[PDB]
């Protein structure tokens, strides 16, 4: 995602 | 005016402020001139294929003439190919020279409407009509409408700004022929914007009041809304089939542009309600629809039973299409609303409210397997209350005996609908991975 | 400037 | 999993060596693909029934995870079905953009003329030497701009093309200097400013020096031609 | 809210 | 190309000065 | 159709198009013989027939092309590409959404009948059995290309059951084993249908429909193992679908091969 | 004052009416051509990108036309990433018209952003979407990016080859899709691949409407990437000899004119001889006129020395017979080009047997003088001025015939  | 604006567009560099002032004035007073699609179709391509093709086929193409076109096109059931020859050379012709050919095509589209013509000829006519639309739009609209009236009073420009549904007064043959329907859609959108401008001018003239601006807003809103309703009724399949797909695509495009221009109109159309046969295909077609989740709570809160049914069915097909948490909250609200109406509704209106909205429940259950036990609890409650009604008054077909597995009594039909939807939920969930 | 049903 | 999370820490903390980050993630995915398979639902949010919002396209963290995913999916075929639609078009865009970082996949959506010509033009000039000074001038100008176009056009023939081109410019300059009308006009005048011949001499000497020294590969046959 | 940008599309950040 | 390159006799080639002279002298339009 | 004229053929094509507005007007048998047979401008005329023939004519052409005919009078590649262009006409797909679909949602198809479907699959398998130089690999590639139209045109459990129970005899150049490996994409649950596939015993390298559910069940088993309401499923459902279909877990075996590696973490396991 | 104009135009932008917003938007190009100050340019462009991200689609078309007009100031733009971020950020909209307008603006921004991989990808995806107006806008945008880049060009040539073989989309969209291959002059291997594609295209679609654009794009491609000029010339001569379509032969005329005007020294002796045989074997006066114009241009250039370079008599050469018979042909333009060819060859080459050609040329010359003297047509006066060009060139090149030509001109007086 944008931040895992 | 349009042609001179195009020339000013070309010669912007020499003219200091004139191009600015004229384009402001047209955007102030002639929006049906300054619609966007005609201008982008004007902007075209700089692949120059049109210019090279013109320079190397126009030559001396044996001097095609409007009278020759008229002769061949009056003898068109004897000769289609000469007509298609001529209009091929006409598409090769440019924007300025096309003007003496405006009389023939429009005034003689009736034999085009007659079945058996090839849509290469139809699309050639359509492209020529686009070019004449970017050159001289207003008289083109007048001749097109006065020649598309069904088989004949002669409408005028002022009459068309007064009542643009005359554009929709045309043949059911027009309705089921694709590209002529696109021509009709352009005229419809244009004359709607024109009607806004003309009521603007007439009210500002007649001042020689606050209720007058509100009456203008009401008349315009109801006006384009009724236009939308007529378009959707066109999308309805007729009894005869019981082309259509392309027609539905074109009407979905025009509805998309109207919805993007004004989402109030989506609100008003959905509060008025349209056939639920039209509902799923419009859901698939129109992409700028998912604004509906803003007002679906309001249409649920509306006091009319027909409107509440329509809202629930619309929510069902929305939740099939887009599965958002916002849509999930709206679905949960809808289920609790349905429980409340179950608590408060008498039996005749219970039938009249719970027959149509059960495929909406199977749509909910397809969308949201979290929202699942609530559906089953509501289904069992509506079931046993209808079975208690069947028990109350004497019947014949006896679902209580039928337990171990036409035009009948309402509670019988309701119990049968309930068990059918349970069957559909189960088959869905089995096959749905 | 009417955004909804009048009584509600 | 933890190697990924602190690698993303490093990328979001020092956003300059993201190129090495992407290449090392690529080598990790190529080295062992099968380890990452249970993480595929977790590393990218793919909520089991919801429509997940489209991820950012040029977000470096998302690029870093995507390149690892594709280098894993090089061998194992059991995750195109796991992919979402944004992953499909993002594989298209990443394969379009970073050609050496993601490999080719099987997704359902995405299923010496120059030297000879140079020789031919030069031998054309060499053969067509025996004609009018004017026609020599136009032939020289035409071939000069031709070989200049070729030197722009290719890269490995650019040096030799420009070298022969400046040699032809040299020859044209000398022929113009000879065809100057100073020779038509009688000797004792030599007025002023017609010395295109003298400017030609200076330019031709400078071009010979340039042609000798600035070029890399020259051999003594070329050198004695220069001299 | 965003009648023309569709829900399954990226936001604009600033 | 034109028939004769050193043509002093051409309309659009001529400059502002004897354009003004042309205006005056076409207005005059006679010689004694 | 008769003369083998090289350069003049362009003038002939232009004139035949120019004086025949509808492509199939006077002698449709001759027209279909020209368009499809057992040349060079055939793609041009096929594009014109695709985008320039009326809907009843198109329906009649599809029916007479896919109808029962053992003569093999139609060109297979051109015919099937014509069907694919017919289902992908942009006028049909004019203004609806593109490149944001739902994968569970299948919107529209083209309905076929029983014998029409049988003739269609027989002709596409005949084209698959042609094999001038393509080989098994390009045969599988062409099968991959022509399978989504088969899924669209069947679009039904009855038609799929009839297709899978239609299996030819013989033992050379079968490719019935290929389509009965494609049954996983067809997403059927028939163990009897898997039994012909198991007798075929060929590997799986193409995408499988139930792959997401298989990975979900296997990762659920691993997650329940690592955590220890999911364990009852994580045993019973996975063993049930395992005994139902063998080749699916045969394909998914490397994931469980690289799983179960906590023995170094707990060698003692007390 | 410049700043004053800037924020009053900003207030016009912030005004409610889209008419006044259109006013200020279309008023920017005057301010660009008045104040070339770069900070002012950058701030004006940023406000343009804002109003384009949120405008009502007619403002969007106005901003597009503003960029397409004042394109020349684009190179002095500082905040390129922010400008492109807004303009590209409005491409995810569901409105096909808005997507088409945005793609046209990216085609306009080709001068400052020729490497943007995301722009490449969005163009390539919208190239095979279905909405018509955005398909042709995507074609235009590809036509610009392929001109100012290379890797995008190789991606598009692969995609175009795939589409054309993949048989979807009608013939009109194929016409729009062909002229992208003019910008393939970045490398020889791309040129060769495109050349094979175009040969396959012409052999695959024998239609006049196909062939005309295919040949014209193919010849602009070769004239730009001048490596396969002989292959181009011999293919065109094949189509001029073989193909019976008169319009296609006129294409061959108006294309060999372009090649003869650009690259004359590449013309070869067999090419000249083949064109001469075609000009003899033609039946049609107009096509013979075109071929004679081509030979007139080639005769004016250097290639006549190539045709008469030894290591076959000059009289045995087929050019001379055609030139003589067409100079004495009935039709006036044909005679004019024939006497042009004769004048050019007489002044240019000096062999022993050409004195008879000199005499024939001068006598056919007063034939043209009498015909144009008593014709009195606009085309007649054009051919007359051509004949007088022949006079000046012949008399200056060769002073031998001067008294004869002067007394003939006096007889015409």
């Amino acid at each position: 995602s944008p931040t895992s | 005016i349009k042609f001179l604006i195009r020339q000013a567009q070309g010669l912007q560099q020499e003219l200091g402020g004139l191009h600015s002032a004229l384009l402001r004035l047209l955007a102030t007073n002639y929006p049906h001139l300054c619609i966007v699609d005609d201008w982008i179709c004007e902007e075209e391509i700089t692949g120059t294929d049109a210019l090279l093709r013109r320079m190397l086929l126009t030559n001396n193409a044996k001097n095609h003439s409007p009278k020759q076109l008229q002769e061949a096109f009056s003898a068109v059931p004897v000769n289609n190919t000469q007509v298609m020859q001529i209009i091929e050379h006409l598409t090769l012709l440019s924007a300025s020279e096309l003007i003496p050919y405006a009389e023939v095509l429009t005034s003689n589209m009736s034999q085009l409407l007659n079945s058996g013509v090839p849509r290469r000829i139809l699309q050639t006519v359509n492209k020529l009509w686009m070019v004449l639309n970017t050159v001289m739009p207003r008289r083109l609209w007048v001749m097109t409408v006065n020649a598309l009236q069904p088989s004949q009073q002669k409408y005028t420009q002022n009459d068309l700004m007064i009542d643009p549904l005359i554009v929709l007064r045309c043949d059911q043959r027009v309705h089921r022929c694709p590209p002529l329907m696109d021509i009709t859609l352009h005229m419809l959108n244009g004359y709607l914007l024109a009607s806004k401008a003309y009521l603007s001018a007439h009210l500002k003239e007649t001042e020689q009041e606050v209720t007058r601006e509100e009456l203008k807003n009401a008349l315009l809103a109801a006006q384009d809304s009724a236009a939308v309703q007529i378009l959707l009724e066109i999308c309805l399949p007729t009894e005869e089939e019981k082309n259509l797909r392309e027609v539905q695509c074109l009407i979905c495009c025009l509805l998309h542009q109207m919805y993007i221009a004004d989402p109030n109109i989506a609100k008003l159309v959905h509060f008025q309600g349209y056939p639920c046969e039209l509902l799923p295909l419009t859901v698939a077609g129109i992409p700028s629809m998912h604004i509906c989740l803003d007002f679906i709570p309001e249409l649920i809160a509306q006091p009319e039973l027909e409107k509440q049914i329509f809202a629930i069915q619309l929510l069902s097909h929305l939740c099939i299409q887009y599965a958002l948490p916002k849509s999930l909250s709206v679905a949960r609200l809808a289920v609790n609303v349905m429980g409340t109406l179950l608590t408060v509704l008498t039996q005749a209106k219970r039938y009249a409210f719970f027959m149509p909205t059960l495929p909406s429940l199977v749509s909910f259950c397809r969308a949201f397997p979290p929202l699942y036990e609530d559906i089953m609890s509501l289904l069992i409650q509506i079931g046993q209350v209808c079975a208690s009604d069947v028990a109350t008054q004497t019947r014949d077909i006896d679902p209580i005996i039928t337990r171990l597995q036409g035009s009948m009594d309402p509670d019988v039909q309701l119990c049968h609908c309930i068990e059918r939807t349970v069957i559909e939920i189960i088959n869905m969930s089995v096959s749905g991975i | 400037t009417s955004p909804s049903y009048s009584p509600t | 999993h933890l190697a990924l999370v602190e690698l993303l820490k490093n990328l979001t903390k020092y956003p300059t060596d993201r190129d090495s980050i992407w290449k090392c993630l690529k080598f990790l995915g190529s080295r062992h693909p099968t380890l990452v398979l249970p993480l595929v639902p977790e590393l990218l949010s793919t909520h089991p029934f919801f429509d997940t919002a489209e991820p950012d396209m040029d977000d470096p963290a998302y690029i870093a995870v995507l390149v690892l995913i594709f280098n894993a999916a090089k061998t194992c075929p059991t995750m195109p079905a796991l992919f979402s639609d944004h992953t499909f078009r993002h594989y298209a865009y990443l394969r379009d953009s970073l050609s050496h970082l993601v490999p080719a996949l099987r997704l359902p959506g995405r299923k010496d003329p120059s030297q000879q010509f140079l020789q031919q033009s030069l031998e054309r000039v060499y053969s067509l030497q025996h004609l009018d000074p004017q026609g020599a001038q136009e032939l020289l100008e035409f071939t000069i701009r031709d070989l200049q176009r070729l030197g722009e056009l290719q890269s490995e023939l650019a040096g030799v093309a420009d070298f022969s081109a400046t040699y032809l410019r040299c020859q044209l300059l000398l022929i113009k200097a000879l065809q100057e009308k100073l020779w038509n006009v009688a000797a004792p005048l030599y007025l002023k400013q017609s010395d295109l011949a003298s400017a030609a001499a200076k330019q031709i000497m400078e071009e010979t020096y340039k042609m000798e020294f600035m070029y890399s590969g020259v051999e003594n046959k070329q050198v004695v031609i220069i001299h | 809210t965003s009648p023309s940008y569709s829900p399954t599309s990226p936001s604009y950040s600033p | 190309a034109h028939v004769w390159e050193d043509n002093w006799d051409d309309d659009n080639v001529e400059d502002d000065f004897s354009n003004q002279l042309r205006a005056e002298l076409e207005k005059h339009g006679y010689k004694m | 159709e008769a003369v083998r004229l090289g350069p003049s053929s362009g003038l002939l094509v232009d004139w035949l198009e120019m004086l025949d507005p509808e492509v199939v007007s006077s002698c449709p048998d001759l027209q279909l013989r020209l368009l499809f047979s057992r040349p060079s401008f055939r793609p041009y005329l096929l594009t014109l027939f695709t985008h320039q023939s009326s809907w009843p004519t198109l329906h009649q052409c599809i029916r007479v092309l896919l109808g029962k005919s053992r003569e093999q009078r139609f060109d297979p590649s051109a015919s099937l590409d014509f069907l694919w262009a017919c289902i992908h006409v942009p006028r049909i797909w004019q203004g609806r959404d593109q490149r944001t679909p739902q994968k569970r949602r299948e919107e529209l198809v083209l309905r076929v009948q029983g014998p029409e479907l049988i003739s269609l699959v027989e002709l596409i398998l005949a084209e698959a059995e042609t094999r001038s130089q393509d080989g098994d690999t390009a045969a599988c590639s062409l099968i991959q290309a022509r399978l989504p139209l088969l899924l669209s045109c069947c679009c039904g459990d009855d038609e799929s059951v009839r297709k899978v129970t239609e299996h030819l005899s013989g033992c050379i150049q079968q490719w019935g084993d290929s389509v009965l490996g494609r049954r996983c994409r067809d997403l059927l649950l028939q163990l009897y249908l898997q039994r012909p596939e198991l007798r075929v015993p060929v590997p799986e390298v193409l995408l499988h429909s139930e792959g997401a559910a298989s990975s979900s069940v296997c990762k659920l088993d691993g997650l329940i193992h690592r955590f220890i309401n999911r364990g009852a499923d994580a045993s019973m459902a996975c063993r049930k679908l395992a005994v139902a279909h063998p080749l699916l877990l045969l394909r998914h075996l490397p994931m469980i091969a690289a799983l179960l590696h906590g023995r170094t973490h707990l060698n003692f396991q007390e | 004052d410049a700043n004053s104009a800037l924020m009053e135009l900003d207030k016009g932008l912030r005004s409610g009416k889209l008419g006044e917003q259109c006013e200020a938007v279309v008023r920017f190009p005057r301010l660009f051509q008045k104040y070339p100050f770069p900070i002012l340019i950058n701030s004006a462009f940023l406000k343009l990108a804002d109003v384009f991200r949120v405008g009502n689609n007619f403002l969007r078309l106005c901003v597009l036309k503003v960029t397409q007009q004042s394109e020349k100031h684009l190179e002095k733009i500082l905040n390129v990433d922010e400008f492109v971020k807004r303009i590209f950020s409005v491409i995810h909209s569901n409105d096909p018209v808005a997507r088409a307008i945005t793609l046209r603006m990216l085609g306009s921004l080709a001068s400052i952003i020729p490497e943007r991989k995301n722009a490449h990808h969005s163009i390539r995806q919208s190239l095979d979407s279905h909405d018509n107006v955005e398909v042709e806008a995507a074609v235009f945008a590809a036509a610009n990016f392929s001109a100012q880049s290379k890797d995008f060009a190789v991606g598009i040539c692969n995609k175009i080859s795939e589409m054309i073989q993949g048989l979807a989309t009608p013939v009109d969209l194929k016409l729009k899709l062909i002229p992208i291959l003019q910008h393939m002059h970045h490398d020889a291997i791309l040129a060769s691949s495109a050349r094979q594609l175009l040969q396959q295209l012409v052999t695959s679609y024998p239609s006049t409407k196909m062939v005309i654009v295919s040949l014209h794009t193919f010849t602009l491609l070769a004239a730009s990437s001048l490596v396969d000029t002989p292959k181009q010339i011999q293919l065109l001569l094949q189509y001029l000899k073989n193909d019976p379509r008169k319009a296609v032969k006129r294409l061959a005329i108006q294309d060999l004119k372009l090649l003869a005007n650009k690259t004359p020294h590449t013309w070869s002796r067999e090419n000249i001889q083949a064109l001469c045989e075609c000009a003899l074997q033609t039946p049609y006066d107009s096509l013979k006129l075109g071929m004679l114009s081509v030979l007139s241009t080639l005769s004016g250039t250097i290639a006549i020395k190539h045709y008469f370079s030894i290591v076959s008599s000059p009289r045995s050469s087929d050019l001379v017979k055609l030139a003589q018979e067409c100079c004495y042909h009935n039709n006036r333009g044909i005679a004019a080009h024939g006497v042009r060819v004769l004048t050019n060859i007489t002044v240019s080459c000096q062999e022993k047997d050409l004195l008879a050609l000199e005499q024939d040329a001068v006598f056919g010359l007063e034939s043209l003088l009498v015909l144009c003297s008593q014709d009195d047509s606009p085309g007649a006066q054009a051919t007359l001025k051509i004949a007088l060009n022949c006079m000046v060139k012949l008399a200056k090149g060769r002073p031998h015939l001067s008294q004869s030509v002067v007394e003939t001109l006096l007889t015409q007086l």
